C-alpha cells in the first residue's frame, strides 16, 4: 500500500479500521558528502525532484 | 481579544493557539476538533428490499372460464389459464378436461426483511457540519461541547463563547444520490422511485416500510401449471436487492476521499479532514491573568538538543529560562513549523525546562513565545525509522537550500555576468 | 409510438398533441397540467415565536445577601439586589433596611403561541416537482393521476404510461433560506439558529416546539424593584416575532416571480408556469384504432369564417369535410400557432363541421391534421374588446409583413443596385 503523507486506513475484515501516519522514512537531507546524500530529498519527493532537478 | 483563527480541519489533534490580548497575560488554546460529523440535508425517497411473491391462492373453475381482473395490488400479475386437470389429493377433481380453468394471480409485496434489512435511497443536499470540540482551555482545563460550523453560532458550554466556520472545504463526500444499507453507505445513482428496472436495483420501490403502495417492476410473469397439477409458476427476476448484496459496489466508508467515516445514525460522515475552518472565540476575561503577575522570561536562551524530523513529538529543546517571578508560562510557536506538546511550562526563578515538539523542516527556525517573550529555537533534526501507526501531530508540511542559495545565485551570476559584459562593450565602444 | 413531446409548463390549459403512429389511426392527446406543486427538499432549522418572560418568583432574604447562580434555563438572567424594604401587604416585612436583599431571576420561555402561532425557518434545497395531470385521453376520456417530473418516472394510473420532465426551468421560487408563517411564506435570510440579535427576527430560536433548549438573545436585563416594593423589573426587547408581524416583508405568494402559489402543507409552490417539460407517453396499443376504420377525409377544404385574434377560443373555421366512411376524426394543428378546443369531430359522409380555436398571428397559416389529412386554414383575424378575466388558451405568441417584404427587398434593392452599378463600371471600363 503506497501510503501518502497525510495517512491511510486499513480494514482487516470486520476487525476495526486501522489508521497510519506515514511521513518520511528516507532521511530528509543531512549532509556531509557532495550529492549522493540528496537521494534522501529525492526519496521524499519522487514527483517534484524529477522535474525540479 | 476575540481570537479569530484560521484552523485546519483535522480531527484528532489539538491546535494550541495563543491569545495575544494586549494588556494582560496571554493564554494558550487547546482546540481539538474531536469530531467532524456532517449530517447533510437529505430526503427519504424510497426504501427498497427484496420482493416476496406472496401468491394469492389461484382459482380453479372446473367447467368454463373465470375472467381475471386487474386488482390494485402492487404488480398484480394475473393470467387466466385453461386446459388443466388438476391433481389434488384424489387425482384430478374437476370432471371436465379442457373447460377445466385455472386462474393464477400473484402480486409483489414487501418482504418481512424489508422492515429491517433494506436498502434506502436518498436525495442528499449539503446540510451543516458539527463537532464535539474539546478545549482543555487555559487554566479552565475543560469543556467538551457539541458545536456547529455556520459562522455565527456560539456554544456557551463551559465558559467560553466560540464561533466556528463556515469551512471552505465544501466537499460533501456524499454524492447527490445515495443508497444506504444498514451501515454500508453507497453514493449510488439509484434510478428513482417508480421506475427501477426488474432485476436492477430498486425492482421493489416502497416510499417507506409502512407504505402499502410501491413500485414493483419485477417482470413477474405467471406461466400455466404443468400436466394438470395445482401450483403457480411465477417466473420472476430475483431482486435487485438480492444482487446489490453480492454484485454491489464498495462502501463510501471504504472508497470516499479526504478522510471520512460513516454511520446509519443521523447520516453523518465523521472526521472528514479537509481544508481549514475560520474559528473565533470570545474567552471569559475572568479567565485571563493580568500581565503583571506572570513572570517575565526574557534574557533567556533556547536550543534543540535532539530534534526528531518527524510526526510524533520527538523534537525537544531546552530553554534557559530567565524569569522574574516564578510560576507558569504558557507557550506556543506562532509559526506553524513547530507543534508543541506542552501548552504550559512551570518556572522557578530562571531555571531551565525542556519541552517536546515536532517539525517538518530540516532546519527548524521557529519562534517560541514563552508568555510574551519570543525566541528562535534554531537547529537541525534527525529522521526516524519506525513509521507504521495512526496519524500525526505535525501536519505542517511545506517547502523545506544546501545547493540552491549560492547555486542559483551562481546560476544568476552567469546571466548577471552578461549585462556587465554587455554595456561594458558600450564603454569600450563609448 | 412512445410520443415524446416538449411541452410548456403552464397549469390550467390542455395541450392536445396528436399521436402520429405509422400504421394505425392517430389519436389526440389532452394533457392538462392541472398542478405544478413543487415540494423542494428542506430542513426544519428552528421555530421561532415571541418569548414569554415567565419570571420565577424572586427571593427576598431579609438580612444579608443571597448570591445567585447561573441556572441553565434559556437566557437565565438573574441579578442579586440589595437596598430594599419590600412592601408586601403589611407594609414592609423584612426588618433590616439595607441588608434587605432581593434576588430577581428571569428566564426566557416559549410562549403558548409558539406551539401554534410561530414563524418557521428552513434551509431549502431543490427537491422534485409534481402534478395531478388529467388526461381525458383519446376515447379513454379519463385519468387524473399524480405524477413526478424526473425523466424516468412512469405513473400507470388509468391505462397509459407517461414520463415527464425533467423540466428545464429550475427556478425554485423559494430562496435557499426561507421563513414560514402559518400560510405566508417569506424567502427571508433568517440569521440562524443560535445567533439572532435581540429584537431582530429570531430572538427566540427553538429547534422545534418540543425542544426545551433554545437560543434566547432577548437582551433581558433585570433592574432593581423600586422604593421597597416586591416586583421584578424585566427590561426586554419585545420579540422579533412581534415585529415580523407588522414591520415584515411581503409574502412569496404575493412577490414571487414566474407565477406560483404557496401552502403551509408539504411546502409546495403550486402552478409555477415557467419553461417547458419534455414529456413522453407510452399509450396502450389497444386504445389505438387501426387506420382502415377511421374515415379518410382528404379532398376537403378549410377556411376561417370569423377568426378572433385572441385568447379565448374565438377563432372558428368551417371545414368542407370529404370523408370516405362516417365517424369520428381526431384533429390537431401540429403547428403551435393555433390551439383548438375540439380534440375530435364527428363526421357523416363528407359533411362540414366548424371547430373553435385561438391564434396570435394576424394571418393564421396553420396546418390542420384531420385524422391523417393536412390542410392550411389560412385567413385573417379580428382583435377583441373585453380583456379583464383569468388566463388564456392561446399561449403561442411569436413573431407576427405589410411593409417589410417589398420594403426590405426595396431596401436591399438600393444596395443590390450598387454592385450592378459597380462592376458595370468595370464593363464600361473593360
Ligand atoms: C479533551 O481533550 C483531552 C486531550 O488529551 C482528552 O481528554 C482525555 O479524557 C480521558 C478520559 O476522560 C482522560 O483519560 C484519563 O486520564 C486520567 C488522568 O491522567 C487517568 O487517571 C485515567 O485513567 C484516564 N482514563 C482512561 C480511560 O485511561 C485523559 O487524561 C484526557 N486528556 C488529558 C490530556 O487529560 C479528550 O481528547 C478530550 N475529552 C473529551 C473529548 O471528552
Ligand atoms: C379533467 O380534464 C377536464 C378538462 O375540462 C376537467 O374535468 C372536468 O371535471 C368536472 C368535474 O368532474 C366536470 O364537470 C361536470 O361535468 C358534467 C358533464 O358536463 C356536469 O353534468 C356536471 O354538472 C359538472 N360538474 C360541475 C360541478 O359543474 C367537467 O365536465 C370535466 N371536464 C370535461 C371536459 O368533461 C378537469 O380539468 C380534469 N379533471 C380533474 C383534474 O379531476
Amino acid at each position: 500500500f503506497t501510503v501518502t503523507g497525510e495517512g491511510l486506513e486499513y480494514t482487516w475484515g470486520n476487525h476495526p479500521p486501522k489508521r497510519v501516519w506515514a511521513q518520511e522514512s528516507g532521511e530528509g537531507n543531512p549532509h556531509g558528502w557532495p550529492h549522493e546524500v540528496v537521494v534522501y530529498y529525492y526519496n521524499r519527493y519522487p514527483l517534484t525532484t524529477i522535474i525540479g532537478l | 481579544y476575540e481570537h479569530t483563527a484560521v484552523m485546519p480541519n483535522k480531527v484528532g489533534i489539538p491546535y494550541k493557539a495563543l491569545v495575544e490580548r494586549p494588556g494582560y497575560a496571554p493564554v494558550h488554546l487547546q482546540i481539538q476538533l474531536v469530531n467532524t460529523r456532517i449530517i447533510p440535508s437529505t430526503n427519504l425517497e424510497y426504501i427498497t428490499c427484496k420482493y416476496k411473491t406472496k401468491v394469492p391462492s389461484p382459482v380453479v373453475k372446473c367447467c368454463g372460464a373465470t375472467q381475471c381482473t386487474s386488482k390494485p395490488h402492487p404488480d398484480y400479475q394475473c393470467q387466466v389459464f385453461t386446459g388443466v386437470y388438476p391433481f389434488m389429493w384424489g387425482g384430478a377433481y374437476c370432471f371436465c378436461d379442457t373447460e377445466n380453468t385455472q386462474m393464477s394471480e400473484a402480486y409483489v409485496e414487501r418482504s418481512e426483511e424489508c422492515s429491517i434489512d433494506h436498502a434506502k435511497a436518498y436525495k442528499v443536499h449539503t446540510g451543516t457540519v458539527q463537532a464535539m470540540v474539546n478545549i482543555t482551555y487555559g487554566s479552565v482545563s475543560w469543556r467538551s461541547a457539541d458545536v456547529y460550523v455556520n459562522g455565527e453560532t456560539p456554544a456557551k458550554i463551559g465558559d467560553a463563547k466560540l464561533i466556528i466556520g463556515p469551512l471552505s472545504s465544501a466537499w460533501s463526500p456524499f454524492d447527490n444520490k445515495v443508497v444506504v444499507y444498514g451501515h454500508e453507505v453507497y453514493n449510488y445513482d439509484f434510478p428513482e422511485y417508480g421506475t427501477g428496472k426488474a432485476g436492477s436495483f430498486g425492482d421493489l420501490q416502497s416510499r417507506t416500510s409502512t407504505s402499502n403502495d410501491l413500485y414493483a417492476n419485477t417482470n413477474l410473469k405467471l406461466q400455466r401449471p404443468q400436466a394438470g397439477i395445482v401450483h403457480t409458476p411465477f417466473t420472476q427476476a430475483p431482486s435487485g436487492f438480492e444482487r446489490w448484496k453480492r454484485d454491489k459496489g464498495a462502501p463510501l466508508n471504504d472508497v470516499a476521499p479526504f478522510g471520512c467515516s460513516i454511520a446509519l445514525e443521523p447520516l453523518r460522515a465523521e472526521n472528514c479532514a479537509v481544508g481549514s475552518i475560520p474559528i473565533s472565540i470570545d474567552i471569559p476575561d475572568a479567565a485571563f491573568t493580568r500581565i503583571s503577575e506572570t513572570p517575565t522570561v526574557s534574557d533567556l536562551e533556547c536550543k534543540i538538543t535532539e530534534c526528531t524530523y518527524a510526526s510524533d513529538f520527538g523534537g525537544i529543546a531546552t530553554v534557559a529560562y530567565k524569569s522574574s517571578k516564578a510560576g507558569n508560562c504558557p507557550i506556543h510557536s506562532p509559526s506553524g513549523v513547530a507543534v508543541i506538546k506542552e501548552n504550559d511550562v512551570t518556572l522557578a526563578e530562571s531555571g531551565s525546562f525542556t519541552f517536546h515538539f515536532s517539525t517538518a523542516n530540516i532546519h527548524p527556525a521557529f519562534k517560541l513565545q514563552v508568555c510574551t517573550s519570543a525566541v528562535t529555537c534554531k537547529g537541525d533534526c534527525k529522521p526516524p525509522k519506525d513509521h507504521i501507526v495512526d496519524y500525526p501531530a505535525q501536519h505542517t508540511e511545506s517547502f523545506t537550500w544546501s545547493w540552491l542559495k549560492v547555486l542559483v545565485g551562481g546560476t544568476s551570476a552567469f546571466i548577471v555576468l552578461g549585462l556587465i559584459a554587455t554595456a561594458v562593450v558600450a564603454l569600450v565602444l563609448f
